[PDB]
RNA sequence: UAUAUGUCAGCGUGU
DNA sequence: ACCACGCGGGCGGTAGCGTGCTTTTTTCGATCTTCC
DNA sequence: GGAAGATCGAAAAAAGCACACGCTGACCCGCGTGGT
């Protein structure tokens, strides 16, 4: 194939064998597409702000003959750009202006038309806008709103597994869960009685809700039972017989018909007798009167002669009752067909237990259950019942909820009203009864087809709807009582509730959290995260065991190995590579359709529910170039289980081998050789690696580094193709090609790289250009490398020469031995930026001034401060140094106290940036003016570059026009270009053209001046801060942290440790060539923690470094390009039928030279997650270089020079430096500050504090003798102030004796108890 | 840290720890239901001394 | 009192809000309003409402959430009442009385110090300087380098040369208490003698790691400094590392080699049927060490050496016996560090973890405590040194896959295909067919594991006098498994044989097992199958901690007040103990 | 040793 | 006529605080059944 | 033959949920109402 310009610089060798049929989708699309459904205009609504507006509007006025309607909404242009909001600390948001129309109808006419209409556009608050990277800018910080995995609305049938009853009986229940409204529950009593609960309140008989639905008893029995008709004729007591009704029941009497005795009494009815009965098609069977006594009448029967009912509906029949009904003149009766197992009499028993007998009684009972305090009323009960489930505003089953509700009940339609109906409840009850009988089965709660994903758009829409109803209440209240003559639509509404709700959601929420900025992988993982917690979701403490399990439906939708380890395990997951959401929010995964035994290239996205019907073949299925599986039996998955199937029974195949893992888990080479726990640890640990000052490509990769680097916004991607007009360490100017030029455009794209900007994790964000001056570029090509990126490839760690061998116990358990060469080369050195803020507020006594004059400070301390009172940029400040000088007015009773910002103790670094935010109306100091001047200088430089290129084009045009008539090109260059404008030609169209060009030039100059003025106004605009604070000054300190013992390092295969010793170079083991190894690792970790992937990666890295060494050796000899081409082509052609084909013949000589220069440090190798290189391929690659195929070489001891008795596995491993630095973890305190209430040492390391001697340590001391040690820990060292003073004085005086005294914590507790009505005291007797 | 103070309540007030900590000491000693205690205490009904 | 509910000053004129102050203010306002209403002869309804609201305010002050909705403050949250700040995990009883923060304490990550003795630990210079500041001040004032406390503070801040000598003097025999964050049992905190080291990480003795349940993967430890003479003597005599050698739970020893010492001793104490310098006769262990260091002999050469072993007679006197013993060079070298009272039979074998533990137990039983400690330190040093000398490494070729695995797998697949055909014919129903399939796969897994173990245990063949001879393999994976250093039969089976059957999250066994080695490639389906068990185990481990901690706290409370207060009751009562047996096992 | 002024939530890390 | 204390602070709705934890204690309503 | 003691079951309430460490956010404010 063809390669991009950035890819041709360094082509990764791919060992993948299976060809790819679907490209990796955009990783952040899930975050972006959802926001595209929230702000985009929807002609039919059902999504975004349009759905909320249509759900709320129109708004009535309690039958006030007036209302207001919503027409359309528009999102205004944001005032500040994303970078501007980040710099200024404001929230990146856009205004929302809604078109409202207040209509007032003619008074005294109920049918009268409109008397007045007032249309207006009203601003209803500003909503945040998601940037191009799927993140929000709130208060100058980058926040991410993770998706929520919750339970879909609809009906769910479940049952306790015979636990609560303690008798093995299962109590089935059905739950109706709406999007908004009251939850409904139906439950089966242990005595087989149906009960109904609303909002998990006290249970009530199920027939109460039916009676409240205006259903009589006869209708209930008709709906929930089958009628059996008994008709007395010729004194034989005949009845209509259905043969299936006599299955499994013992014959109490003789079943004889048509003169043939089918069955005799005492023997149960067999299926053969039933078949014979339907053969003869007998409908009338003689039945004795004794069989009637066990039957329940269905409908009321009332004697016509006497006018009184012989029997009501639904009670047991009796001999006197049947005799009375027979003598009453009725010849036909109806009973309920009740079977012991097929059709239980649950409804009849529920009616028997039901105390209510009418609709009004049922409504009264429901009202007294919901609101016991309020006495029942007809209107109140009716209103409560209507609002419970049949009110659109109060009850709302979403479209997905209605779809699931209809699907669970086997309804063809998937659309309907949001509110509930009588038919829905009846069908739910019937399905529950059928499930109890045996037909059907309960649903799976943890099934991924019953779980929905709510993204940012859905939660934002819900919060907007909440704010809309909040403002609608006030709108109704104001409109109903106010005067309608002069009511503008603007003042009726208030944007304050909407703005408050949206800010509360976006800023302070369980799902809107600070975005991790440790590395691009961290951001990618955080953005593609699904959390089961949050509002309307599970809790960490009460999650349980079943929820955290890996359901079989997680295949291809949720990564099974990427999940946090700890309390929230299984509740937080990462989306798969190819996973995507449906229209209703359910997860779906791609598959390739198999037709007639061939695997077609068409892609179908199957959801969890619909994928169980088909048979999906495994990804690792071998084909024969004809789409046919070679093996007769293919290992597929049909219904939540894996089994062998015939090759003609398959319906779908996996699109790729990475379909099952996430982005983070797919970055681990040789994952199939690693244990699942170790793979999980490695995946979690990968996203914790701090970037280094020099990025190093992974020698052994998976080929997904490019996608992760490009999709994340860390790198600078060219928007349009062209050539690099100007390159610099801080900015890039690209001259775009004429094909992509817009009409009337200068034609230059300017990228301003971020240089040493503090991240959310106090790390360094730096962008370095990766292109040269004049180098052609194309769309989508990386122009600058962000943090942890190398030429467009993700680079988390460094390639270290590792050797697996024990070394004098310095790698005993998990420790790592590191050579001094790693320290000297500064490979693992990191840069950490810390921000310190000092705010000058306006106190009641007076304001706080930031001045360089501070009392009670020497001249040496103020040397670093400038004339404005702010530390100089570049000054090195240690702990305790003064950065910003501030004075606070003293009490009324100098008159100024020192409140200046100081560097925290133990914190060093270099001041690299100072940012001053000044509230409007406060005079700016020199530093703020200088910062504004430099910003204006940069903006003017950009605008002047654009103006210069446009003016050069215009002057070329005017010169070309003038040359046609004047023909003085030989002298035109003598005079400057400006004087070309004042020159006049002879009177023709040329003079008119010159005048037009001159006026166009003047207009262009005026437009550029206007743009510069606008930019200056934006730059000098005053900053908005919280009330009460006047100024804010932020200082950034950069510290270079070098590696040292105690620092935590790790690998990509779950192997982690801490550096135990920085050994000198001469002490490291060395090979025959004398090259020392960089890192020594303990082999003992490999067997117990089963991760052979690290060993395979070591072997592959050794092979890659051998190839790179060969390339470097050939380069150092100034060999001709033919040898390099041949060797690199041979290296790229190595493997077995690999899908990657690289043809160096098409490459130019300069391109080949550049590729060789890039590869001289090692040939990158792509090893897919499950289609990676085999052992034979690794051995072949090792044989290509001058390295043994065993992977183990002979090593000599550095200290003694004696060859090690056995070969040792040496190679190159990608090692990462985790964000756990020892110097950030130290703490030590002898005596320091103490708390106020408890007089105990403070906690933490930021403030000087002591370690906590908790309950467990006290118990451990009590296990020993340790009486005096415990006493000194409890009294002398913590609480006894006199004890503390005496102990310190004694230690200073050389006496190691202590006075116990009385701890202050006990006195505080005694006073606290005494503050109540309880007296507690110490008795001296 | 040691000196305390007192507030003279205009009307008597029941102690919650002897009120709603089951078994209710007020109810147990007075032999009458806790809901009656709560109703008479929070000024919703009358009780005869 | 006001100082127990202080108004914490903040930046500028702002002051920190206190819930108790707000509750008191509300109560005072209600009382004042009620007083002014009573003084004005207000109607019954108004005074009744005021009295009810005052009662509610008093209730909220005493206990916010006890009755009704708790009163919320400016933070849209219920305020902390008097009862809320005394009870619970955050109350004064459990947060400031039973446990509290202490002075003279520090915290840092832990690395491994192989050179340290059993009673020593490595303390960074900065940590020791900060912790022992008052002692340094006192010594400086006594020695006359400083005249006032301020001068001593300035000198220690400037870190003068004499300060380091003073710090060395003050930590000569001053124990420090090292404690890990989870203090499950008594051995979670132990006293060590500090040794000044560079760097920034505490160096911990390897042999105590098993007692601490601590690994060098990023674990952190806290250090405390006893002050009074009594505390130092308790640390030296009661909580010292050397004093803790047997687990109080069951009496089992707690100091055992774990990973590298066992491997080194196993490699050193091994024999090869044809090695360099085999069959020669040596005068003693010193000659063996000289020959091994000079390279003239191999560590596994079978030789005959003159060993003098001392044994204890009835009177306890040591009597020597000198004899020629057939052993190896490595065993003779290791005999040098063995104390005199022990016999030679302990080291004349391949020393695994069990063998080393037994030798340490015999040393403790025969000699005492101090010789046992010295022997353990020497054992650790020798094991580390010879593990480094061996250069053992794990490679992709060390996990040998048997050539018969394919045949066994094919036979098992043929058997299960026959069973499936029988089920399709209708002779056998689903349940028994599933049971037979499970049994067949289990038998196949057992056969594969047995074949792999047979291949691995005696793979090496050595030419002795031109004849092939079978000996115990020197494979690194097999050596690690056999020596007991790390790994077990199940893990080696997963590495080199089939992974076997796997279970669903509900517990049901899946019909198709994972027939792929970890050396080979596990496809997507097998990995997804194994993830179920992996996630189940991880979730169980994560959730077990809270229940275990609650149970431990309840047990500690219920047995907190029981101590030994007498020597003999004189009671003749007791319980009768018999061996426990339930139908087949003892 | 007494110093300059620390309390609550939410999130995360290691056992 | 504008403004600074003040005070309590809950959203949402004819009120009531519930939807995916487990164990222990108390209370009341319905049912039984014992017996004089 | 019915009142009172015993029993069963549902419901409501209360209390519990390991240890250690790190980071960030908030520590006003908005109606309202009499004082001026
Ligand atoms: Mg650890």
């Amino acid at each position: 194939m063809v390669y991009s310009y950035t890819e041709k610089k360094r082509i990764r060798k791919d060992f993948g064998k299976r060809p790819q049929v679907l490209d990796v989708p955009y990783l952040l699309s899930i975050q972006l597409d959802s926001f595209q459904k929230f702000i985009e205009q929807d002609p039919e609504g059902q999504y975004g702000l349009e759905a909320a507006f249509r759900s709320v509007f129109p708004i009535q006025s309690y039958s006030g003959n007036s209302e207001l309607q919503y027409v359309s909404y528009r999102l205004g242009e944001p005032v500040f750009d994303v970078q501007e909001c980040q710099i200024r600390g404001v929230t990146y948001s856009a205004p929302l202006r809604v078109k409202l129309r207040l209509v007032i109808y003619e008074r005294e006419a109920p049918e009268g038309t409109v008397k007045d209409i007032k249309e207006q556009e009203v601003y209803m608050g500003e909503i945040p806008l998601m940037t191009d990277n799927g993140t929000f800018v709130i208060n100058g910080t980058e926040r991410v709103i993770v998706s929520q995995l919750h339970r879909s609305p609809g009906v769910f049938f479940d049952s306790d597994k015979g636990k609560t009853h303690s008798s093995g009986k299962v109590l089935y229940n059905a739950r109706i869960i709406p999007y908004r409204g009251s939850w409904l529950d139906f439950e089966f009593d242990p005595k087989d009685n149906l009960f109904v609960r609303i909002d998990r309140r006290r249970k009530l008989p199920a027939t109460i809700i039916l009676r409240a639905l205006n259903y009589t008893t006869e209708q209930i029995l008709d709906l929930f039972f089958e009628k059996v008709i008994f008709e007395i004729r010729d004194n034989k007591l005949q009845m209509e017989l259905v043969p299936e009704r006599l299955r499994g029941e013992t014959a109490s009497f003789d079943i004889e018909a048509n003169g043939k005795v089918y069955v005799e009494k005492g023997r149960r009815i067999t299926a053969r007798h039933i078949r014979q009965l339907e053969k003869d098609d007998v409908k009338l069977i003689e039945v004795p009167v004794e069989y009637i006594a066990g039957k329940v009448v269905a409908k009321d029967y009332i004697d016509e002669s006497t006018g009184e009912l012989i029997c009501a509906a639904n009670m047991e029949l009796s001999l006197d009752l049947l005799a009375k009904l027979s003598q009453s003149g009725h010849k036909r009766i109806e009973t309920l067909f009740t079977n012991d197992l097929d059709h239980g009499p649950y409804i009849s028993e529920t009616l028997r237990v039901d105390p209510t007998n009418d609709r009004l009684s049922a409504l009264v009972e429901i009202y007294r259950m919901m609101r016991p305090g309020e006495p029942p009323t007809r209107e109140a009960a009716e209103s409560l019942f209507e609002n419970l489930f049949f009110s659109e505003d109060r009850y709302d089953l979403s479209a997905v909820g209605r779809m699931k509700f209809n699907r669970s009940l086997l309804r063809e339609e998937i659309e309907g009203s949001g509110i509930l109906s009588k038919d829905d409840i009846i069908d739910v009850m019937k399905k529950l009864i059928d499930i109890r009988n045996g037909k059907g089965e309960v649903d799976d709660i943890d099934h991924l087809g019953n779980r929905r994903i709510r993204s940012v758009g859905e939660m934002a829409e819900n919060q907007f709807r909440v704010g809309l109803v909040r403002v609608e209440r006030a709108v109704k209240e104001r409109l109903s009582l106010g005067d309608l003559d002069t009511l503008m639509p603007q003042d009726m509404i208030n944007a304050k509730p909407i703005s408050a709700a949206v800010k509360e959601f976006f800023g302070s929420s369980q799902l809107s959290q600070f975005m991790d900025q440790n590395n691009p992988l961290s951001e990618i993982t955080h953005k593609r995260r699904i959390s089961a917690l949050g509002p309307g979701g599970l809790t960490r403490e009460r999650a349980g065991f079943e929820v955290r399990d890996v359901h079989p439906t997680h295949y291809g939708r949720v990564c099974p190995i990427e999940t946090p380890e700890g309390p929230n395990i299984g509740l937080i997951n990462s989306l798969s590579v190819y996973a995507q959401t449906n229209e209703y929010g359910f997860l779906e995964t791609p598959y390739r359709k198999v037709t007639d035994g061939v695997v077609t290239d068409e892609i179908h996205y199957l959801s969890a529910i619909e994928e169980g019907n088909y048979v999906i073949a495994q990804a690792n299925s071998n084909l024969d170039e004809e789409g046919h599986f070679v093996e007769d039996l293919v290992t597929c998955r049909s219904k939540g289980e894996s089994s062998l199937f015939s090759r003609d029974q398959v319906d779908y195949m996996d699109v790729s081998t990475q379909q099952v893992v996430s982005v983070g888990a797919s970055l681990i080479p040789f994952l199939e050789h690693d244990d699942a726990n170790r793979a999980l640890m490695g995946a979690n640990m990968q996203r914790q690696a701090v970037p280094t000052l020099r990025a190093d490509k992974p020698l052994v990769g998976t080929g997904m580094e490019r996608a992760v680097a490009v999709d994340s916004g860390v790198t600078a991607v060219a928007k349009r193709g062209g050539v690099v007009q100007y390159v610099d360490a801080s900015r890039i100017v690209i001259k775009v090609n004429e094909d992509e030029m817009y009409p009337g455009e200068a034609g230059i794209d300017i990228y301003n790289l971020t240089k040493y900007t503090r991240s959310n994790q106090n790390t360094c964000i730096n962008q370095m250009p990766c292109v040269s001056l004049g180098e052609p570029v194309e769309r989508g090509d990386v122009l600058a490398d962000g943090p942890s990126t190398d030429l467009g490839e993700l680079a988390l760690g460094q390639n270290m020469r590792v050797a697996f061998m024990p070394w004098n116990g310095y790698n005993f358990e998990d420790s790592i031995l590191v050579s001094e060469r790693v320290v000297q080369e500064d490979r693992f050195t990191t840069i950490h930026i810390q921000e310190l803020a000092c705010v000058s507020r306006d106190t009641k006594l007076g304001p706080e001034e930031i001045t360089a004059d501070i009392p009670n400070v020497g001249e040496a301390a103020l040397s670093k401060l400038d004339e404005s009172g702010i530390v100089y940029i570049g000054a090195e400040v240690t702990g305790g140094d003064i950065l910003v000088g501030k004075v606070t007015p003293k009490g009324e009773t100098s008159d100024v106290k020192d409140s200046s910002l100081r560097v925290p103790n133990g914190v060093s670094g270099t001041v690299i940036d100072v940012q001053v935010f000044t509230r409007d109306g406060v005079e700016k100091d020199k530093r703020a003016l200088e910062i504004e001047e430099m910003q204006l200088k940069q903006a003017k430089k950009d605008l002047s570059e654009e103006l210069q290129i446009l003016e050069a084009g215009l002057f070329s045009r005017i010169r070309a026009v003038l040359v046609a008539g004047g023909v003085e090109a030989e002298k035109l260059d003598k005079l400057p270009r400006d004087r070309w404008l004042e020159l006049g030609l002879t009177d023709e169209e040329k003079q008119n053209q010159l005048e037009q060009l001159a006026e166009q030039y003047d207009e262009l100059k005026h437009e550029f001046e206007k743009k510069l003025e606008a930019k200056r106004r934006k730059i000098t605009q005053g900053d908005d801060l919280a009330p009460g604070v006047l100024k804010i000054v932020k200082v950034y300190l950069a510290v270079k942290r070098r590696i040292q013992p105690g620092d935590k390092m790790a690998g990509r295969h779950g192997n982690k440790g801490v550096i135990s010793k920085i050994n000198p170079i001469e002490d490291m083991p060395y090979d025959e060539n004398g090259t020392p190894v960089d890192i020594v690792l303990n082999p003992l970790g490999v067997p117990s923690r089963m991760n052979i992937g690290q060993i395979l990666e070591t072997h592959l890295g050794m092979a890659a470094k051998g190839i790179g060494d060969k390339i470097n050796a050939m380069l150092k000899q100034q060999q001709e390009v033919a040898k390099l081409r041949e060797f690199i082509q041979r290296a790229y052609d190595l493997g077995a039928d690999v899908r990657q084909k690289v043809d160096l013949s098409t490459f130019s000589d300069e391109e080949v030279m550049r590729l060789a220069e890039n590869l001289r440090k090692g040939m990158p190798i792509a090893t897919p997650v499950f289609d990676g290189a085999k052992e034979a391929e690794i051995k072949e690659l090792l044989k290509l270089g001058d390295l043994p195929t065993s992977g183990q070489i002979r090593l000599y001891d550095g200290r003694t020079g004696e060859q090690f008795e056995r070969p040792v596995t040496v190679g190159y491993m990608y090692m990462l430096k985790l964000n756990h630095l020892v110097d950030d973890k130290m703490h030590a305190r002898s005596t320091g500050s103490y708390s106020l209430v408890t007089q105990q040492p403070l906690g933490g390391k930021a403030q000087f504090g002591g370690q906590r001697f908790g309950e467990m340590e006290v118990w451990a001391l009590e296990a020993y003798g340790a009486a005096y040690t415990l006493q000194e820990m409890l009294t002398v060292k913590s609480d006894d102030v006199n004890g503390r003073t005496k102990m310190y004085k004694n230690i200073v005086d050389g006496n190691h004796q202590m006075e116990p005294g009385m701890p202050e914590s006990f006195n505080v507790l005694l006073k606290e108890i005494r503050s109540l009505g309880i007296n507690i005291e110490l008795e001296d007797e | 840290r040691e000196r305390m103070g007192h507030i003279e309540l205009a009307s008597p007030t029941a102690h919650i720890w002897f009120l709603k900590s089951l078994p209710s000491r007020i109810g147990l000693l007075l032999d009458m239901p806790l809901r009656d205690i709560e109703r008479v205490l929070y000024f919703e009904s009358y009780v005869v001394i | 009192p006001p100082d127990l509910r202080p108004l914490v000053p903040l930046d500028g004129g702002r002051f920190a809000t206190s819930d108790l102050n707000d509750l008191y203010r509300r109560v005072i306002n209600r009382n004042n309003r009620l007083k002014r209403l009573l003084d004005l002869a207000a109607p019954d309804i108004i005074v009744r409402n005021e009295k009810r609201m005052l009662q509610e305010a008093v209730d909220a002050l005493l206990d916010n959430g006890r009755r009704g909705r708790a009163i919320t403050g400016s933070n849209k949250r219920p305020l902390k009442s008097l009862a809320d700040m005394i009870k619970g995990k955050q109350g004064r009883f459990r947060q400031n009385l039973l446990g509290k923060r202490v002075d003279y304490s520090g915290r840092s990550v832990i690395t491994v110090g192989p050179y340290l003795r059993l009673h020593q630990c490595g303390l960074p210079k900065k940590m020791a300087l900060e912790l022992f500041k008052p002692f340094i001040y006192g010594k400086l004032e006594l020695r006359g380098l400083a005249t006032t406390i301020k001068a001593a503070k300035k000198m220690v801040e400037r870190e003068e040369a004499v300060v380091w000598d003073i710090l060395d003097e003050v930590i000569r025999e001053h124990p420090v208490l090292l404690n890990r964050a989870p203090t499950l049992h008594r051995l979670g905190i132990q006293a060590f003698e500090p040794v000044l080291i560079e760097g920034k990480a505490i160096q911990l003795h390897p042999l105590v790691c098993a007692a601490y349940n601590a690994d060098f993967d990023g674990d952190q430890m806290a250090v405390h400094v006893p002050l009074t003479l009594e505390a130092q003597l308790e640390a030296r005599a009661l909580m010292m590392s050397t004093n803790n050698i047997l687990s109080p739970a069951n009496g089992e020893p707690i100091i055992v080699p774990s990973q590298d010492v066992v491997l080194g001793l196993y490699y050193m104490t091994r024999d090869c049927v044809n090695a360099k310098g085999e069959g020669m006769v040596l005068t003693g262990p010193k000659e063996a060490e000289r020959l091994y260091r000079s390279g003239l002999a191999s560590l596994h050469a079978r030789v005959k050496v003159r060993i003098t072993e001392y044994e204890k007679d009835a009177n306890g006197e040591l009597v020597a016996k000198t004899s020629l013993k057939d052993t190896t060079v490595g065993r003779a070298i290791l005999w040098m560090i063995v104390p005199k009272g022990l016999p030679y039979s302990i080291v004349n074998q391949a020393l695994g973890k069990k063998a080393i533990s037994k030798m340490l137990n015999t040393c403790y039983r025969i000699l005492g405590l101090k010789p046992t400690v010295i022997f353990a330190d020497q054992i650790m040093y020798t094991g580390f040194a010879y593990a480094a000398r061996s250069g053992a490494s794990v490679g992709i070729d060390d996990m040998v896959i048997p050539e018969k695995k394919h045949e066994i797998i094919s036979e098992a697949e043929a058997e299960v295909a026959e069973i499936q055909e029988q089920f399709q014919s209708g002779l056998v129903t689903a349940g028994e067919r599933y049971n037979k399939v499970i049994d067949i796969w289990a038998a196949a897994n057992d056969r594969v594991s047995k074949a792999m173990m047979d291949n691995l245990q005696t793979e090496t063949v050595i030419n002795r006098d031109g004849q092939e001879e079978k000996q115990v393999s020197f494979n690194s994976i097999y050596m690690m498994a056999d020596s007991g250093a790390r790994g077990s039969a199940a893990q080696i089976r997963q590495l080199a044989g089939m992974r076997g059957l796997m279970a669903k999250p509900d517990g049901s066994i899946i019909e198709t097992p994972i027939t792929a080695n970890f050396r080979e490639g596990l496809n997507v389906l097998q990995y997804f199958i194994s993830t179920h068990g992996a996630r189940k185990g991880l979730a169980d481990t994560a959730l077990k901690t809270a229940n275990s901690g609650y149970l431990t706290r309840r047990l500690v409370d219920v047995a907190q007040d029981l101590v030994v207060t007498e020597d003999d009751c004189g009671t003749h009562e007791g319980i009768m103990m018999t061996p426990v047996i339930e139908g087949g096992d003892v």
